[PDB]
């Protein structure tokens, strides 16, 4: 099904982008 | 204790055996740094979590007696450092690190450093022993950018000569400029205390940066993966950019003529030479000359070890050719059991 | 079972340069209006400083420089270094 | 003089009449561990820059 | 507004389009190469595609990204060229990995390519409609060895570069040799570390004083002789 | 290079190769607990794997993204453990959540483990041949009553650490108590406030002037007594 | 097909970062 | 069919926030 499968993607992403800035900004890394 | 700390003098083999001398070396200094008790994050890590081993070639190597511009003779780098504001511990390591032109990984279950000293070649691969994903190609490359080369660079050093003070020296290559762009970065020389030193270091980071612009990824089994531990030079002979026939794993061989059986159509040298390397028992990189080719497909080889079996891999090596060279930068595990690297 | 998506980054690290791969760089500081055109040394402090904020340093080798100051004082001298002559006019 | 501690003057030029004379005395601390004393024998400290 | 013609405008209007065409053209001579004409399909003929006069041949190529933009970064778009039998190897073996080179994309309607492309021959040629763009090529992001990705970048765009060019020195010249600044027309002297050289294909100036000296334009230094500034 | 034996290194290149086991050691005596030996696996007689001579029991594991890197963050690699009966929650409201401890990951292939895991007896048996790696637990992300998952990191890692550790002075000490700076060996005094005491137990120190006054033990004191500088 | 929805994946995945690092930095986030 | 494909989407979308947020510190942009 589309609009389902939509938003569950975009949550999922938006998770992983909070998860990736948390995880770049401890010490190193690009310093986000 | 095998380091003189006046002429700076190596006698025989060293031990796990440390004295209190005075010194300027960087190695040490940052050996020092790394563990100390009271303020040098002693109670952190032990003495045995770093590769003191390293850090002895590494002290070694930075002793060299460079010739400087004046006419003198200088060591290459000298530790002058007055740490005076705290400041995060990974930011002073990399400031250290990045002197000696070295880089710290975890490797072996110890903290080690790598650095750009001219080595020898340690394994090989080709398409036998790679693996393509479903695209078709198994070697993927890549290049730096325009504006990422940079050919013009300011370092800041401390001058006693003159007052203590700061001063920029700029460095840059007039063919670079006419290539590409004119592309200007500012670095201090960290420790710096000399103009030698500061140019020496601009110019290893415009050459560096000049030369080495290609890197390579592909992936690789199990026994690549435990073979390699991190940050080693090996070859990458790939035959699709070398449009020829750099060899792979030969089918069967025979003793009597020495017959060996290949499974592609090879191709020799003019009139010069050309050798063939194969494998052994306790994996060697046992090397042969090369005569004549019976058969376009058959291979005679002089003195075979009577070792391989099926899946040695051969590789023909002509002259007048420019053999590849790379080293390990990202190594990444799979659960597959197979190794991703990405080298330089 | 597969191990899909190794999604190779050799790409994606060059991006920021290509001789940070092998150093990491020595970082540099800021510039101060204040302290005119001075450009601050990472290694390297010539000033005396207040012995309060500033950790306590580390030398390690040359670099006449200066200090953090605990304790200033000023007070009246002695007529003499020592000894018995310890004449006035 | 280096090794651990050390001391040092100079011979002090003053009297001429009965007066009186102040005295600046300062600690500094440079350093942590053990350091080496200085390079040179006293003429090290250098008080604005002499 | 763009260099449209009338024409071009007025049949792009109609409902039954015609096919559109996109060639490309990889210029080199700025950097040390020649001109590559590539189109990503052939006419009817299994001929190379005639516009113009000239000719582009047939090659798989793709480009993806195009976003003219005054706000946020730039634009990089993406061109996709298939690397078979070693082809683009060859030349970026060569040419430094095609870097500084320029691109033109050239756009035109399938009803205006030239008479011998079609058997029965078109009468509505006209070699002069078609829209045109540059761009220069950045990095070649990926070359593997049944393609290549090359990232694309306007010509006029600023990133890394300061805008005081000017620069501050003591002992070191600011300039090039010979340029504009170094008025210097005479025999050869000197080479990169100040030796008594008389060989013109060595001939480079060392960036000092001493180099000056020995070629006499010493009024013409661009390093200001302070030093002891920041001594006092 | 790696420690790896010969043999195995030539074993690794057979195309036909044998199982690949994965033996773990959780340390916890730095902590104040125990050693506990994990396998994934067991052998055909339903036994603990035998290795070396002591015996890994079965149990769940599985480690997850173990990479080595020089540039950028430290890796974290991912370690899940089935906390069923509650295995895990018993140590972990006793360990402390299991932080601080070590975690030992050794790799086997199949042909070298010991004859008593085979019915007919493995005689190509070397319990010399294996692959260590060494790690610190982190953090307990994820804690159920199904599973439990843990962050490794390595022992070297420099995350929120400064370089120099001294607050050059205070009115208050800097040190710890009968260390090797503050050089006190005699008897009780005094405890954690200014209040005589004389049992072993309770002795501890307020790090202040009075402590030291307390103790007799002055010319070591780690407080430079400057207060006025920063007033006048 | 599998290109076409790792493409799609791929770009949704962008405004989704996109506006995780617009809301991050406005007022109480981490600021990216 | 279940838990690959979140793994499948969590990866990619980890890898496309990390070209955005390289792709956004670059000099045009926002400077995340
Ligand atoms: S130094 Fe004197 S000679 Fe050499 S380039 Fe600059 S100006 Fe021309
Ligand atoms: S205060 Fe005096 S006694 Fe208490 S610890 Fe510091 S030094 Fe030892």
């Amino acid at each position: 099904i589309g609009p389902a499968a939509l938003k569950a993607v975009y949550d999922m992403a938006r998770k992983g982008a909070r998860d990736e800035i948390q995880t770049q900004m401890r010490d190193g890394g690009l310093f986000s | 204790s095998n380091y003189n700390p006046q002429t700076r003098q190596y006698s025989g083999i060293w031990d796990g055996t440390f004295k209190p001398a005075y010194s300027n070396n960087m190695a040490w200094c940052l050996w020092d740094m790394l563990t100390h008790p009271r303020y040098g994050m002693g109670k952190r890590l032990g003495a045995a979590d770093v590769d003191k081993w390293a850090l002895y070639v590494i002290g070694q190597y930075c002793d060299q007696s460079v010739p400087d511009g004046f006419g003198g003779t200088e060591p290459r780098i000298t530790c002058n450092a007055y740490l005076t504001t705290q400041r995060k511990a990974w930011d002073v390591l990399s400031d250290f690190c990045s002197a000696m032109r070295c880089m710290p990984v975890w490797n072996g279950q110890t903290l080690t450093f790598v650095q750009d000293r001219p080595s020898d070649k340690t394994w090989t691969y080709n398409r036998s022993n790679v693996v393509m994903p479903d695209d078709g190609a198994p070697f993927r490359y890549s290049f730096s950018a325009l504006k990422d080369r940079h050919n013009a660079v300011e370092v800041n050093w401390i001058d006693p000569n003159n007052g203590w003070e700061t001063a920029t020296e700029l460095v840059e290559d007039t063919q670079a400029i006419a290539r590409y762009g004119r592309n200007v970065t500012k670095m201090d020389a960290f420790g710096c205390t000399s103009r030698g030193q500061a140019h020496r270091a601009g110019l290893w980071l415009i050459k560096t940066e000049l030369l080495e612009t290609q890197t390579v990824d592909f992936s690789v089994g199990a026994e690549g993966l435990r073979h390699v531990p991190g940050d080693v030079i090996e070859i990458c002979d790939d035959d699709y950019a070398g449009i020829s026939t750099g060899g792979r794993v030969l089918a069967v061989n025979s003793q009597t003529r020495t017959l060996t059986l290949d499974r592609e159509i090879t191709l020799p040298s003019s009139g010069t030479a050309l050798i063939s390397l194969v494998d052994g028992s306790g994996n060697p990189v046992s090397v042969e000359v090369q005569s004549v080719t019976d058969g376009v497909k058959v291979k005679v080889s002089r003195v075979p070890d009577g070792v391989a079996e099926y899946s040695v891999w051969e590789l023909k090596l002509p002259t007048l050719r420019q053999r590849l060279f790379r080293c390990v930068s990202i190594r990444e595990n799979d659960d597959g059991t197979y190794a991703i690297t990405a080298v330089q | 079972g597969m191990t899909g998506i190794l999604f190779s980054l050799g790409a994606s690290m060059v991006l920021g340069g290509v001789a940070q791969m092998l150093a990491p760089k020595a970082r540099t500081p800021r510039i101060q209006t204040t302290d005119n055109g001075k450009q601050n040394t990472y290694f390297s402090s010539l000033d005396n400083m207040v012995a309060q904020g500033n950790v306590l340093p580390v030398l390690y080798g040359e670099m006449r420089v200066g200090s953090r100051v605990v304790s200033q004082e000023i007070s009246t001298a002695d007529e003499g270094d020592g000894g018995q002559v310890v004449v006035i006019g | 003089m280096g090794k651990g501690s050390s001391k040092g003057h100079t011979p002090r030029e003053a009297k001429d009449n009965l007066k009186s004379t102040q005295l600046l005395s300062v600690i500094d601390a440079i350093s942590e561990g053990p350091i080496e004393g200085p390079v040179d024998g006293l003429k090290s400290v250098l008080l604005n820059s002499t | 507004m763009q260099d449209i013609r009338q024409e071009t405008l007025n049949e792009c209007t109609r409902a039954e389009q015609s096919a559109s065409v996109v060639l490309w053209e990889i210029d080199l001579t700025e950097v040390g190469g020649e001109r590559y004409f590539f189109c990503n399909e052939q006419n009817e003929k299994g001929e190379p595609v005639t516009w113009q006069g000239r000719q582009y041949q047939p090659y798989p190529i793709q480009g993806s990204g195009f976003e003219l933009n005054g706000k946020g970064t730039s634009t990089r778009p993406t061109l996709t060229v298939s690397n078979l039998y070693g082809m683009v190897t060859g030349m970026a073996e060569d040419m430094q990995s095609l870097v500084g080179g320029t691109v033109v994309r050239r756009k035109v309607y399938a009803r205006f390519l030239d008479a011998v492309n079609f058997v029965n021959g078109n009468s509505y040629a006209d070699p002069e409609q078609e829209v045109i763009s540059r761009w220069r090529i950045e990095q070649c992001s990926e070359l593997s060895a049944v393609s290549a990705s090359f990232v694309l970048s306007t010509p006029t765009e600023t990133d890394g570069a300061v805008f005081p060019g000017r620069i501050m020195l003591a002992n070191t010249c600011t300039w090039t040799y010979r340029g504009d600044e170094c008025g210097y027309s005479g025999p050869a002297v000197a080479d990169e570390y100040d030796q008594p050289t008389s060989d013109i294909t060595k001939d480079k100036c060392s960036k000092c004083l001493s180099g000056c000296k020995f070629r006499n334009n010493v009024g013409n230094f661009g390093g200001f002789l302070s030093i002891n500034k920041l001594s006092q």
